């Protein structure tokens, strides 16, 4: 069961640094390479660098000179990348990937979101979206004015999922807004409670909004 | 650096149909050791990339046989046989031969399905939000295809062009549709000075805009 488990989302400051972690399990860490790959919002993939934890060899990308240093702790089977001299356009999802000569990037971590910004962390407001006069009924939640990404949004603690649309966050000034809709049989609601559950890890915020009819 | 250019940029293809993706390199990508480290990766919406093919045409274990590769020199091709909804996402080629290793710019695979009109729903501001001095009206335009759609807001019949914030989903493999959220925000003060709030969706599936509205006195 090969697994690459990466650290959680980050908020980094312009000019500063951030260290990312990638803990390997299910295979022999020192028998494979380990690459970092970056991906900007609505952009493609970019290879940052690779280190071989067994031998300590590092393959470099001159484009990241002074911006990335790769290390590894053989003891804990964990790989690190230190991203430095950060600027706003270094905001991206950063993946680690097991890198083999036989197959390539066969296994990937889940990715670590890194936001580079001087803006302050802001907890979201969560507002219920109760339908108006108008066979199925659609309800929603509006998650407004938070920073940084990400938030998690679920409906009835995950029980409802098949009728759910959660929309990508849009950034306005230094605050994100997100929304989510859930469509259910007109027989279900309101004679059955529907609640959206929002978590914002950056502010340790959790908020529930039970959708009640107008 | 080796430039990797993919064509097409966007690939709409019907379920069950074949698709082909071209990846051109600015130069040869044969490594000194004789190997051509040309790989293909798929990134589904909101997921980590998946290895599909390595060394030009070797399929990675667990990948369906519907994916196959070919090519030589400076042009490589990924083929997808019998496209399935789960295949939608972005396909990247990659060379691991010359430093620095480089990816292609990516090809957006879209499932081409039958046209679907949007299901439009409108929602007034909550009392809780009004307390903070702002008022957001929300419109959902859900499960439509193709992605091309326009939303317009009207207050007491007149078009409102400021205060609007729009978000678009990627295609949902569940039914190969898109969805879109539009939020109109104004001050609580202005919100209370009007009666009628309307969002209108214009889509190829209807000669007339799809209209959803409420009146604060209804
Ligand atoms: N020198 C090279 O072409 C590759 C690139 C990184 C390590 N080997």
């Amino acid at each position: 069961q090969v697994q690459l488990q990466q650290s959680g989302a980050e908020l980094a400051r312009p000019g500063a640094s951030v260290k990312l972690s990638c803990k390997a399990s299910g295979y022999t860490f020192t028998n494979y390479g380990l690459s970092w790959v970056k991906q900007r919002t609505g952009q493609g993939l970019e290879w940052i660098g690779e280190n071989h934890p067994g031998s300590g060899i590092i393959y470099h990308n001159e484009k990241f000179r002074g911006k990335a240093t790769l290390t590894a702790d053989k003891s804990s089977s964990t790989a690190y990348v230190q991203l430095s001299s950060l600027t706003s356009e270094d905001s991206a999802v950063y993946f680690c990937a097991r890198s083999s000569g036989t197959r390539g990037f066969a296994y990937w971590g889940q990715g670590t979101l890194v936001t580079v910004s001087a803006a302050k962390t802001t907890a979201p407001s969560v507002y219920p979206l109760a339908p108006v006069c108008g066979s199925s009924v659609t309800l929603g939640c509006l998650v407004k004015g938070y920073f940084p990404e990400p938030v998690t949004l679920t409906w009835n603690s995950g029980s409802l999922s098949s009728g759910v649309h959660t929309f990508p966050a849009v950034l306005q000034s230094d605050l994100y807004t997100l929304s989510s809709s859930v469509t259910v049989t007109s027989s279900t609601w309101p004679s059955q409670s529907i609640t959206c559950n929002v978590a914002h890890p950056a502010s340790s915020t959790k908020v529930d909004k039970k959708i009640e009819p107008r | 650096d080796v430039l990797m250019t993919q064509t097409p940029l966007s690939l709409p293809v019907s379920l069950g149909d074949q698709a082909s993706i071209s990846c051109r390199s600015s130069q040869s990508i044969v490594h000194s050791n004789g190997n051509t480290y040309l790989e293909w990766y798929l990134q589904k919406p909101g997921q980590s990339p998946k290895l599909l093919i390595y060394k030009v045409s070797n399929r990675f274990s667990g990948v369906p046989d519907r994916f196959s590769g070919s090519g030589s020199g400076t042009d490589f091709t990924l083929k997808i046989s019998r496209v399935e909804a789960e295949d939608l996402g972005v396909y990247y080629c990659f060379q691991g031969s010359h430093g620095p290793w480089t990816f292609g710019g990516g090809t957006k695979l879209e499932i081409k399905r039958a046209d679907a009109a949007p299901t439009v729903s409108i929602f007034p501001p909550s009392s809780e939000q009004l307390t903070s001095g702002g008022a957001s009206v929300v419109c959902f335009l859900n499960n439509f295809y193709p992605k091309d759609i326009n939303v317009k807001w009207k207050i007491d019949g007149s078009e409102r062009q400021n205060g609007v914030l729009n978000s678009w989903t990627d295609q949902d493999s569940k039914d190969s549709t898109y969805s879109m959220s539009s939020t109109l925000t104004l001050t609580k003060d202005e919100y209370e000075r009007h009666n009628s709030y309307t969002c209108e969706a214009t889509h190829k599936t209807s000669t007339s805009p799809i209209v959803k509205s409420f009146n604060r006195n209804e």
